[PDB]
């Protein structure tokens, strides 16, 4: 139950409250660092996992913002 | 952007003539902020987000949102606060209850971060008011119907109902209503059994009825239930009991649904018959006060959906402010317009939009030393239920029902003189029961003079 | 599988500098795997319509509803004559990545006065409600020859466009009832000349 | 009575295999035992008194008659008693659940000598079993009719957007089910409401349904939504689904009733679909443990009156105390006959003559590193309802299905070989996110969880 | 009453928000002053009395009473003012726009005293709007289920001809809907009369309606005319026409009336057709400048009661002193909120609760040479019909289809990108006539008609 | 009827709709014993039975001169 700061209705501490957050894999062009076997993403342009959109949904909260009974979508 | 904002506590907001609003009293875990914890209960009971991640997909939301605007805390009480919130009119559909039902009190019940969470009221705006049907009739209309001005109305409830073939139920009926009382009602829990069966009562019912009616020469009337295992069922006993003739039946609102009683409500307007809505299980929900539905609220929903009667429970015993609560929704079942009121319950001001009004109806027992009091407190716009106190006279039933009609009428003879009902209730009644032997044996049986300070 | 009696068509359809080289199954591909941004991609289902492809053939391969087809191929339109004149390249390093819903309600006005909308409409961060009501309101001033005080607002600033409307909607109507005073106050803190300014002050705040 | 045993508290007496007992937990006001508040629970919820002034005059006596036969504490608690108590059957209508909940619990929750009632449990007897009619279908043939042999079935609502158009609802919808999902739900809050009615829901919808279905091979489903103001329009509403040829609808039914939900039971029997319950609004009856009616009551009365998948709520974020009781009522609903166990919750001995089976639903914010506990935890037959772990794949609506998909045919197949799914569901995901793309972005969004020390 | 002001004229009155205004335009007798005429059109809306001998005896009076609370004079005539009176809401039923019409209107305008009345505009309440359906599907559903975006749509009738058999009408429709047209209407005159029954015609209709949209590969329709004698024939032609599996149906809203608009409308609602309305008979009550309803009154009570597109005539060949009130109705019946303007007709701000709109439908003696005008007029949210510019192509009727279609896409690609359709349209036109034979013959006859100077 | 420059307002009562009784003046007493003798003097008027008015003829109470609703003759 992650809490952002002091305690609060668990506004979840991973992002904060931003639902999105950064995407780990890209730095500054949605880049993939990343080079893998199956080649889609691994030449270099686009990130593999937010396809150059450069953010993906909070994984403690699913994009809500807060925990409590809503960790749920 | 961030959510320090929370993006829905907007404590100046002010709320729209078109927004329904909502009063919720919860206590929150510790630990656990209280504007943090309103915020949460808006979003709950909304779209379940703080964020803008998915509702964003094109330019579109922030609409469909609920928002908290004002956070007081409750007085005395200690780790509890008052929320208040507003849903926009949108969110809900017309002519359905079970809709602002689930969309309200979903799953904001079963949020973790609060430990106890109750609904204390509710207003809905004129725009929803009106696209439901109301109640059949009203209270013009059927004191119109029943041709009884003047006074509130009498009722005795049947007590020794198990194991009674129908023959004698008709006979103690035919007894009860030849005294002089109005109506009688059909217990909660006789439906179909296998000792008496429907059709078989509703025959017997209805003939002493008819004789009964011609000899007093006063409108008779039964309550009979029509609380069936399904629509099906439910239809076919509601159809014989209008052709054999019968001017009122019965259900019970809170283990059929809403969707059945919605369905006989409008089966009640189209054939002119009276509803009268019995409130079976209702403690499960409202009793403990941390947690629940107020009954004012199902008061609101059931005057939306339809009936013409509904029980409220006496008066006379309640200490104070469980007493001024009561007094409270009565006035939300009879009068249009409502004024804020929180010494009395009433959280917001509610305008009915000219929909006819519902009658209380105060059971629990009593006898005819409280004949004052009810007198006074709930007017004449009531029923009378009565219990024991007119099948335990020691000479019968028709002796009982002529003993309760005295008093009644002695009572309000001396309330129009302006005698106060409360000071001189005794009196009152001793000078009646003087050429009255039936209302003397009541007088002592029920020594109860229940002092009036 | 050609569909009969299609004469309506253009003959055919410009495509970028990169996939003029491409086959039908090559658009195909590169839609269905959005292998690059919304501006690249859009010219190529406006192509593919003129070989006898229908939107709900495209829906059935690629995967895009028609709406958004055609919300993608307007704005990429929008998107090009906006670029294609006097702007700043902050812009349009801005409108990479979901620029086409609010490029989209800008296409009712003429090249020149687009961007100057779009500075407005990106700047106050607004969504497609405000886009409407602005484009509405730019393309309502022209006719409103004689009125009050209708040369005090410029026509090659949207935000004075906007404030004559609100300023133009407020006195229809009487001394204040807090109904004329929020709509002087929403026009005042749209405007972005100083006749407007004075204006709306001299309306709102003394004689 | 008096000084005599109060004629209702009866611990001599052992109750006939025709009579309905119900269990009460109940705590008194102070001053007041325990033996004189279990008679009056029992007086409370039959005939009203204890003396024979009323009820008795020739007979009329001793034969609708609630005797509590069993008081004892509770455990831990102080101040806090249960208390068994049995009803004949004379007292209750043949096939009715309206009139069993209104007798028993009517007006006894309101007594004034009580601090507060809970209804812990309730057993019918065989010969109140079998004049309900039960589910629509039940297990076997719910599982036939689809053609879903081996594992769970897997599905996703659509809960977080809101006012959606017609078209773009079908469309997610679509691209859901053609990625390889099996179900897929309404938003419970969906009637006909301005921004979307139901006709044209339906029509989008089916369109969606056949399309997928026709192009990927197998059957395919959408929880259509038939929740209505009157028993007309409900029964419209289900008219029209069935003629598009849909396979299963939805109801509440808590807010809608009992008298609707066997209605919309017995239409379902007639005519072939499949009825999904959604438990909506039931916090507000069995949330504090000290007062209301627990959930396996409920879910009892629900195999009774009809319905073939329930709401049940997952037990992976639960510790023994309360991961018992619920996989105690996951049994009472999928069995034929359950052993009296205290530990479990199950308080007596219920034997359900051959009526089938519901099928139980777990759901809530659940993503792929649970997959491995729901799979042994439930078993087979469950229904796995995914609402974020699905929409919010990094690049897609059928990608997500995709990775859902995989990840369970890779835990099921690697139980069917013997393999721990406690000691080795990271590992076996991991092996499994390594020919296809789609589980690797999704076990890398999400976290792994780490259930306890080794197992459990 | 007397000098006492009238206790109906009330200036220092504001109006609820539950409130029906309504704005008269009267022109009263020579020597009668305005402020008793305006009292005496409150009075005459209502009770018709100013005293109270027979509306008071113990309250039921001064709530069911129109007071009239503002009069002001028309700038340019003399002798003719404005009464804005509002009505409360309890005089009105539920769902019923009969009542309404025949409680304002009812026998006002027979009034002696008053020398013409006019009836300008109305105000229904959010209260009272919601009670009503509306629309049965809208601007966006009704976009979704054709599958047309982006352009205006385009149609076809076929008027001049009259007498024809029912198979040579059939392919009449087909050749048009082959070459490229959506719509196509039937003349309104046309029911069942002896040279051409219905039955017939609705099959052939809907055979060619199949073929074309068969080998075309879009959705076609045609607007089947089920105005009939009584409701039971009606409904009788809209259950057959629905049977073949026709998408759009018509109607005739003033001749058929209020209780039949509403009975097809509900009907439509209920089984997913579309409803086109036909205004006729109109000009009967709005065409003279000082006695009748004006129209913009008639399109509000057709939103309110039913209809999906309705004809609202064209205004290419108008002054601004008109083209203004068709723009400003034409904004009355498509969008949410429409604030008070004056120059536009509009008198009060009407707000509509999110109920949806109705598709305005330009009609009448239009060519090639319009379309840059009209698509930037009315917008992209519109129906085009066009009676002559089509069947008279000097080669046919899929040639004149064709060029109809070339023309209106050429203008609306050229819109996207920002040219202007003032400056540019007869260039666009001659630019796009060059590749094709068919707008080339089409743009030779019909001329060229330069607005204005240069804009306009 | 009416007043003139206000046409509508009634001439007879001046828009009261009710006037003073004709018979008996406003007194509510009959002047003479009738020759029926179903009514006598100094008992009740026989019009207006004591309430001393009645309705205005020209308007029939209305207040109302040409009216379409009420009067319209």
């Amino acid at each position: 139950n992650p809490q952002g700061t002091k305690p609060n209705s668990l506004v979840c501490a991973n992002c904060e409250g931003e639902g999105c957050v950064a995407c780990s894999q890209c730095k500054g062009g949605g880049v993939n660092l990343i080079d893998h076997f199956n080649g889609q993403f691994k030449a270099g342009a686009l990130c593999w996992l937010c396809r150059g959109k450069k953010e993906v949904l909070c994984g403690d909260c699913n994009g809500a913002g807060f925990i409590g009974g809503f960790l749920s979508t | 952007v961030k959510d320090y904002k929370l993006t829905y506590y907007t404590p100046d907001y002010t709320p729209k003539d078109t927004d329904l609003l909502a009063a919720f009293r919860f206590s929150p875990q510790p630990g656990v902020p209280a504007d943090e914890a309103g915020a949460a209960i808006a979003a709950e009971s909304s779209t379940g987000t703080w964020t803008t991640v998915w509702t964003d997909l094109l330019t579109d939301m922030d609409r469909y949102k609920g928002k908290c605007y004002h956070i007081e805390p409750v007085q005395g009480e200690e780790n509890s606060y008052f929320a208040f919130i507003a849903y926009p009119l949108d969110l809900f559909e017309e002519g359905s209850v079970t809709n602002i039902l689930t969309s309200i009190v979903g799953n904001v019940f079963g949020f973790k971060a609060i430990r106890s969470l109750r609904l204390e009221d509710i207003r809905f705006p004129v725009a929803l008011v009106k696209t439901f049907q109301g109640p059949p009739h009203g209270i013009q209309v059927e004191r119109d119907l029943l041709n009884k001005y003047g006074r509130p109305m009498l009722g005795c409830t049947i007590k020794p109902k198990l194991g009674l073939s129908a023959k004698n139920y008709g006979r103690a009926v035919y007894e009860c209503l030849r005294g002089g009382l109005d109506f009688t009602k059909d217990d909660e829990n006789i439906n179909s059994q296998p000792f008496q069966r429907w059709r078989d009562r509703f025959l017997f019912v209805a003939d002493a009825i008819h004789k009964s009616q011609a000899e007093t020469g006063e409108i008779k009337g039964h309550y009979l239930n029509v609380t069936a295992p399904t629509c099906e069922e439910m239809m076919k006993r509601a159809e014989f009991a209008k052709e054999l003739g019968m001017p009122i039946i019965m259900h019970d609102f809170l283990t059929a649904g809403f969707t059945a009683n919605t369905t006989l409500a409008k089966w009640c307007r189209d054939n002119g018959v009276l509803l009268h809505i019995h409130r079976a299980m209702h403690a499960v929900i409202d009793r403990q006060r941390n947690h629940g539905i107020h009954f004012r609220v199902l008061a609101k929903c059931l005057r939306l959906s339809g009936g013409d009667h509904l029980h409220s429970g006496t008066v006379v015993g309640k200490l104070e402010g469980d007493k001024a609560s009561t007094l409270g929704f009565v006035d939300l079942m009879r009068e249009d317009h409502i004024e804020a009121d929180r010494s009395r319950g009433v959280f917001f001001t509610q305008d009915w939009a000219s929909m006819p009004g519902v009658l209380p109806v105060a059971s629990g027992g009593i006898h005819v030393w409280h004949m004052p009091a009810l007198v006074e407190i709930f007017g004449d716009d009531s029923v009378l239920q009565f219990g024991g106190g007119t099948l335990g006279h020691p000479w019968g039933n028709a002796p009982g029902a002529t003993a309760n009609r005295v008093a009644l009428e002695a009572c309000v003879q001396a309330r129009n003189e302006g005698r106060d009902l409360y000071r001189e209730g005794g009196d009152i009644l001793r000078e009646a029961g003087k050429w009255s032997p039936e209302l003397a044996a009541a007088l002592d049986l029920w020594k109860e003079i229940k002092f009036e300070f | 599988m050609q569909q009969l009696y299609q004469p309506f068509r253009p003959p055919s359809s410009p495509i970028p500098t990169q996939f003029r080289s491409l086959d039908s199954a090559g658009k195909i591909e590169i839609l269905a795997g959005r292998m690059a941004l919304w501006f690249e991609y859009a010219p190529l289902i406006s192509s593919l319509y003129t070989d006898g492809f229908t939107p709900p053939t495209i829906e059935e391969l690629t995967g895009i509803s028609s709406i958004e087809q055609n919300r993608l191929i307007v704005g990429a339109q929008v998107r090009d004559s906006i670029l294609q004149s006097i702007h700043e390249p902050e812009l349009i390093s801005a409108f990479d990545t979901g620029g086409a819903e609010l490029l989209y309600e800008i296409r009712l006005l003429s090249t020149t006065q687009r961007v100057a909308a779009a500075t407005f409409i990106i700047d106050r961060n607004i969504d497609s409600k405000g886009a409407q009501d602005l484009a509405r309101a730019i393309k309502d001033y022209p006719n409103r020859r004689g009125d009050v005080g209708w040369l005090d607002f410029d026509y090659n600033l949207p935000g004075d466009c906007l404030s004559f409307l609100y300023y133009r909607q407020s006195r229809e109507n009487k001394n204040p009832s807090d109904q004329r005073t929020s709509m002087l106050l929403q026009a005042l803190g749209v405007a972005e000349s100083e006749k407007a300014k004075n204006r709306l002050n001299t309306e709102l705040y003394g004689d």
